[PDB]
């Protein structure tokens, strides 16, 4: 599993997000950016906070390796290349 | 360069029509594309429209005095009048002829109209009007 | 005098100033505005025509506007000579093409 | 959370996302299509002062785009060149990527000023300005755009006007002729109306006789 | 299904789109991007194109706010996504 | 060759590769995510001078970016304004997309000067500066960002300082309480430590009472 | 098969790439871009090298009618929208 | 409608599209590749005034890229500076995202100028330029670029010329070898014969002994 | 604007204790916010900095004057003084009165400290310890 | 005299110059480092205060630095009323609040 | 006289004016093309060498090109001094190496 | 700086040789890296060049003279002259004697030319040919 073996990790976590109908869904009307974020509060049920962290401490070292070997400055398709290869694997 | 002068009684006594007459030159009011009209200014007073007149027979007046002015002109003279009927103190006024921008006047086929305004004065003619 | 205009303006030479108009839709709200400026003891002079355009011979210190059923004069400082009777007019239409002017503003330079 | 519509034996369905459909078949992404709709479609008014009176200014709120594979030909697009009272630009010119809508008949090209308080002019009903293919949350200067939204799917003339109070409810428009021929604009006159007045008096002459601009009372008869 | 239940619709569809060899294949001799499109005409049978609209009319809220939570600034990844959901419903 | 997490019954897994998990379950992209978390969660100093260190210039090697969906709020987050000792800018201004972290509690904005011999600032450790949404590799110039790393799963004031030797090892900073009212920086002073600092002084009146700046020592005790 | 019918084909190919762990991995310590590229030499065993070369050739047509056709300026979504293609002409 | 080639046990075929080939497997995307060719790997001459003649210029038509995985080393890459006759520049410096051509052995820089009527200089034959990993429709200015195609697939020094009429049918280029010395550049020298050229007048010391500079004719034999 | 100006005997005889004294006028150095300081400067010599007093009773000394320096004050009648006892011939130099800048003193809760620093000088009083 | 100076220091008129200081963190790396020059027969005046800030009356010629435990000051183009013993100082922390001057250097004009 | 020049050219002081210059591919479409100026009454001066290179003593009007077979003289604005014969020359290969000069022009100044 | 200075009979007979010789000083034409060559102007004529000649003993010559001129030199008297047989009265013009810039001349290994071109006149020398 992963366990993040370093001296601190913080056991919460406080939340932001951009995760009714009305004018407020028309630009013009509706909020300026600073406004559209939702939040909330977790704590590290079951370890889960601090696995996160070590996650994001491996992912950097692959990430950055990653985005050294590209040619896109704007990359946003990790996620949607991990679902295509999630499918792959079983139905290639 | 065209040139609109007033003449006329000077005094006019009360209740009789009041006649001023416009002799033009320079160019011809009375029959080229033009609206002319008389203005008065009562002396202490701002400026009063009287009426206009377009060469081909167009007119309008004030409503004050719809059932009391009227408009004409002889092209062959290129002088225009105004007549007043029924003048009285309150109409104690320099008189004006003056000239509408000439050339500036667009009549169309029924829904159109013009983008005329004033430009040319004349020199004024004081009317009195008393006994 | 159907346009109201304020009866006078003032300021020193070189002041901006200005000289307002209101009337109706049927004719400041209907047409254009022309302005005319009459100097003391002779007859107006077109000043301004189609809201602000300016007749040869005026200076460029007279500028103006036109907004729903009022109106506009300014003068990009005053000089000496602009005492006057300003005027400002249109076409009404509700009178069926009558000729209106405004009450006429005495503008005082100081 | 975007809807999806489809091309059935019957009708156009909805696509659903909590039924999974199994007589919907997808064998290639060549079935898949963006096409561009205008709001002139289901008879929104497009006379200039009716359409302006539906755009405003806002800040804080970063533009966004997408774009199309197809759309329909618009009747009337918008061109806008505004600057401020005070001289500067309204609006940015539009930024690489985007040029103008590409079939129009006639093109309403705007030249005037107003207040512009915000960083863009955003559609107050949430349409599109829709640009050659990209559809955009804001007008850009100078380029050519409709009015419209977009549709997702599994299988010519410029009159210019003149304008002022362009942000503001009290505004006024002008039919272009020439240089110093205007008439007023009134909702009346569809874009042949207008041409049909551009065609009288250009023809008869009696255009204006003095150094500035005259603007023609048009009589509502 | 999808209806257009507002007071007009154009019952009809003008077309432009984008969708032999030889040097028009070729930037340097083929046609300027005015010239690129093609089009047609197509009459509102059975609904379709009434329904169309009505889709982008509801297409748009749920657009508008979408693109509002995201940070491309360009986004043409749709109907990819909409590909990639398609297979992971059934084959999930 | 980027790990990922998933959520299991238990805990936190591994996403093999090797292995395909037929008990792993993807319905839809919408259970997919990238989030933001801070380096201080992992308790990193955040003192000024005990950050800026963990900073530093290279050149030939260009910036990259990607996005988050959500992410931790910052307590410390930092902005720079840092020129070179000839006046010139360090740093380019932030590029179009580039929008301030969106939650802290305290923010850092550094004004000074420093050797920069690179085009940008990357982290030492190869953390990521966070910005609104977007990671980056950099630090770009006038822009609130928080520093970090980001993980993918299957499922407030400001506080001035001044400062020198930005780009050396021997550094100095200043708090601010006004124009020319300075304390030397310390690293024992928290956000409110400092703040008390602020209202001490200010309280008291006794700030400078000459032309320039007068920095105070703050005693150890 | 894919054959490169033409007068000349260069029968060989030296190969560079973007295709350990340590501070090379932080940006700020490891090489400048030059320096990301790995290398070899490859014989065309098989004809595969030339075929190769006529694959190219096919390629360019198609290719610079698709970029023609879209909007994005910067287009690397091509072996993405392969795979998904690939996937659903069997399971569509 | 983009072909695709695919590695068999036996030799390079054609992935058809039609024809679902169910012994065709695809576990990963990481055996997807887009690799760049060079067009003298099919024969196609390299020598200046012989490849400048294949490029040529046009407005309306917009650039596009895409990018590579890997490629080809180039042995002869070049690099332009063309003005127009006015001395404006012919195009565009590269925009951002646009490096040079990764290795290659001789470069082959170009400074001068000629006609440039277009917005760009596109490649007559359709060939793209190939910068580091992008291919191009267009050549931009300062950029070193090869000049090739792109397949997809399923598993160092510099001569600089100058050159007057570059955008004509009738042009001339030479080749440098000090500033006041040149030799007027002939196709049947290659990178090695001219550097061989360089070496002799270099070495003799036989150099241009006025202010201006002076272009030596070699003799054809 | 506020003098310091020192008096004294001039000539010292070795032993005994020196004893300047600095007249203040033009504000109060001895009751203000201000420290104050005795400077030495012996011909041919840089500053040598004597003693600290800030007006409330805080004080300072130069290590090689801590057992032999002592600074007071008269509030009654701003004038302060220091004191040298067991002077000497390496003693000899132009003494100085001086003004630490005021209202740039900074004395907290405990844990903070001053921003001050000197500016107004004295005229400077040589003395001369000899027998 | 804790604080190393130069003894000297010279250049011609409109020369740039510079003196150096060095103590320790107890002083210069401790607290501000101030400025001071003696124009021959009379005292100090502040020149430098807080390691950059000018005193009014001191011309925009005079300026300085401090970092680590050294510190400098220097003048942008020298002029012969320069001439002076210049000193720098610090409040010296081991000390318990001693006033620290540096040695003085005697800077020449030519 | 290979190479066709015109006979004479012409314009005011000031006036840009041009000589032009022909022959074929073994001399001006081979080698570079020099200019002389023979002012009357002596010998003519290297005025442009490889195509557009000036002599040290000759003024920045004068300039040149080379294109084909072809090649020009310009002088941006002429002077009264400039009245002279002009020649275009070059190697002609075919004669393996024989000196070619034009016709020569001459240019009047009006 | 170097002079090429051409002297002769002036009057030469029509069918005998013609020779006309340059003296050279300030440098060293017949034998530094120089070509020189003999051009001549007839009266109301173009310039003809006659021929060439490079120090080591490299010549070309006018087409219309190869089988009439030589061009020869002696590097000890720093001088060299033009050699046309058979005169006629065609041949009346004045001769000049010509530098071509030295040190402008690259010969090489077989495929490599030259830079050179002309710049330094003789003053010419006119030659009548007549009876
Ligand atoms: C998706 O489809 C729906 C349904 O067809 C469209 O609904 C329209 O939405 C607009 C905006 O909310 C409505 O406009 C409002 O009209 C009010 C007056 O209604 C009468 O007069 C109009 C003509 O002026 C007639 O068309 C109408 O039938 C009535 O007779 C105004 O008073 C409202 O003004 C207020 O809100 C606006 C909001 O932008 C503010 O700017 C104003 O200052 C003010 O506060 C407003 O203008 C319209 O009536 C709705 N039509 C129908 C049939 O329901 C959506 O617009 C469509 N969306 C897209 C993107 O295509
Ligand atoms: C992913 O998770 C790992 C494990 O938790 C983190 O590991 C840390 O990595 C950094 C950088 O390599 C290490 O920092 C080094 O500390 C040395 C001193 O160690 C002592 O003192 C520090 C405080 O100063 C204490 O925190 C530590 O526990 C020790 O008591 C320094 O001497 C090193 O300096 C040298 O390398 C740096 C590299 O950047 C150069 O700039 C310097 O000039 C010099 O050459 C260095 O600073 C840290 O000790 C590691 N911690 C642990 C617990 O192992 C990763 O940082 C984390 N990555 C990300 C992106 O989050
Ligand atoms: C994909 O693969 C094909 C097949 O291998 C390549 O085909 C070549 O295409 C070019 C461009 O159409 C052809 O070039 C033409 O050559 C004509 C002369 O042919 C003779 O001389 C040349 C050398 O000059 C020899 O190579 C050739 O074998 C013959 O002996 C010219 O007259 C043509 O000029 C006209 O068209 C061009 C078009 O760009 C205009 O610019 C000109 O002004 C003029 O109108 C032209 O240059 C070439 O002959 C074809 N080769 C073969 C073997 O068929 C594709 O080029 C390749 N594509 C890519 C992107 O790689
Ligand atoms: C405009 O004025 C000119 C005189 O300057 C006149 O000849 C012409 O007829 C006028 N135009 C019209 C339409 O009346
Ligand atoms: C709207 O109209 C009112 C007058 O009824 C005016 O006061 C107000 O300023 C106008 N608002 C705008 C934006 O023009
Ligand atoms: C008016 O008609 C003329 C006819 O020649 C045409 O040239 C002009 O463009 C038209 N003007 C407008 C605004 O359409
Ligand atoms: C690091 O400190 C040393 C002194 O110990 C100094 O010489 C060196 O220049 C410093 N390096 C930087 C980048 O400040
Ligand atoms: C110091 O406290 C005052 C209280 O009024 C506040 O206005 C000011 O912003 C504070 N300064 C800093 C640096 O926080
Ligand atoms: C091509 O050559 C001809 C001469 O044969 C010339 O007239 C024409 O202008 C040239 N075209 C270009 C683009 O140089
Ligand atoms: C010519 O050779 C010299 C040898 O020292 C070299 O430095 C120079 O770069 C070469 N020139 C060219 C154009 O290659
Ligand atoms: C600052 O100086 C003024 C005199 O100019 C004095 O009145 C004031 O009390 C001083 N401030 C402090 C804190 O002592
Ligand atoms: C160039 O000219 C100088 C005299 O200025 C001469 O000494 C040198 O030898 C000449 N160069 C050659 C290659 O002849």
């Amino acid at each position: 599993v992963i366990v993040n073996a370093q001296p601190k990790c913080n056991p919460n976590l406080h939340y932001w997000t951009t995760q009714a109908i009305g004018l407020a869904w028309i630009p013009y009307f509706g909020p300026a950016a600073e406004g559209i974020y939702t939040e909330g509060l977790m704590h590290n049920q079951d370890g889960l906070i601090c696995g996160l962290r070590q996650l994001a401490n491996e992912t950097t070292q692959a990430l950055q390796l990653f985005l050294r070997a590209t040619t896109e400055l704007r990359t946003f398709s990790i996620l949607n290349r991990k679902a295509i290869d999630f499918l792959l694997q079983r139905w290639g | 360069q065209v040139q609109l002068v007033e003449s006329g009684p000077g005094l006019v006594k009360p209740s009789q029509t009041l006649s001023l007459i416009c002799t033009v030159s320079g160019g011809s009011i009375s029959s080229g594309d033009f609206y002319w009209s008389w203005i008065r200014q009562p002396p202490g007073k701002g400026l009063e429209w009287i009426g206009f007149f377009y060469y081909s027979g167009i007119t309008y007046y004030n409503p004050s005095l719809k059932s009391r002015v009227s408009i004409s002109r002889d092209t062959s003279t290129n002088q225009f009048s105004l007549k007043l009927r029924s003048v009285t103190a309150a109409d104690t006024a320099v008189y004006y002829c003056a000239r509408v921008r000439g050339g500036r006047i667009t009549l169309g086929q029924g829904d159109m109209y013009y983008y005329s305004g004033m430009d040319v004065w004349g020199q004024g003619t004081l009317v009195t009007v008393s006994s | 005098s159907v346009l109201t205009q304020p009866p006078s303006a003032s300021g020193t030479p070189g002041q901006r100033v200005s000289i307002s108009c209101s009337g109706s839709r049927s004719n400041i709200g209907g047409n254009t505005v022309d302005w005319y400026q009459q100097l003391p003891g002779t007859d107006p002079k077109l000043l301004i025509y189609s809201n602000d355009q300016r007749p040869s011979g005026v200076p460029d210190r007279f500028s103006g506007s036109k907004s729903g059923t009022s109106a506009s004069l300014a003068i990009s400082g005053l000089q000496s000579e602009d005492e006057a009777d300003y005027y400002c007019a249109a076409w009404d239409d509700s009178l069926n093409g009558h000729w209106v002017f405004g009450g006429g503003t005495k503008l005082t330079v100081l | 959370s975007i809807p999806l519509g489809v091309i059935h034996n019957s009708t156009l369905q909805v696509s659903d996302v909590d039924k999974l459909v199994c007589r919907d078949k997808l064998s290639s992404t060549n079935q898949l299509r963006s096409v561009g709709l205008n709001l002139e479609g289901n008879g929104v008014a497009t006379d200039v002062p009716s359409v302006t009176k539906r755009w405003g200014f806002r800040s804080g709120v970063p533009p966004k785009v997408v774009n199309y594979e197809a759309g329909e030909w618009a009747e009337n697009c918008y061109n806008l060149e505004i600057k401020k009272p005070d001289g500067s630009e309204c609006l940015p010119a539009a930024p690489d990527g985007i040029r103008g809508f590409p079939r129009c008949r006639y093109v309403h090209k705007v030249s005037g000023t107003g207040p512009c308080a915000g960083d863009f002019a955003f559609h107050k009903e949430g349409a599109f300005f829709l640009y050659d293919r990209l559809a955009s949350t804001v007008i850009y200067r100078g380029t050519t755009f409709a009015e419209g939204v977009v549709a997702f799917l599994i299988l010519s003339t410029t009159i210019r006007y003149q304008a002022t109070g362009f942000g503001t409810n009290e505004t006024e428009y002008l039919f272009e002729v020439d240089n110093l021929t205007y008439v007023q604009l009134e909702s009346r006159f569809t874009p042949q109306f207008l041409l049909q007045l551009n065609e009288t008096i250009y023809a008869s002459g009696k255009r204006s006789n003095t150094t500035g601009k005259l603007i023609w009372k048009v009589n509502p008869e």
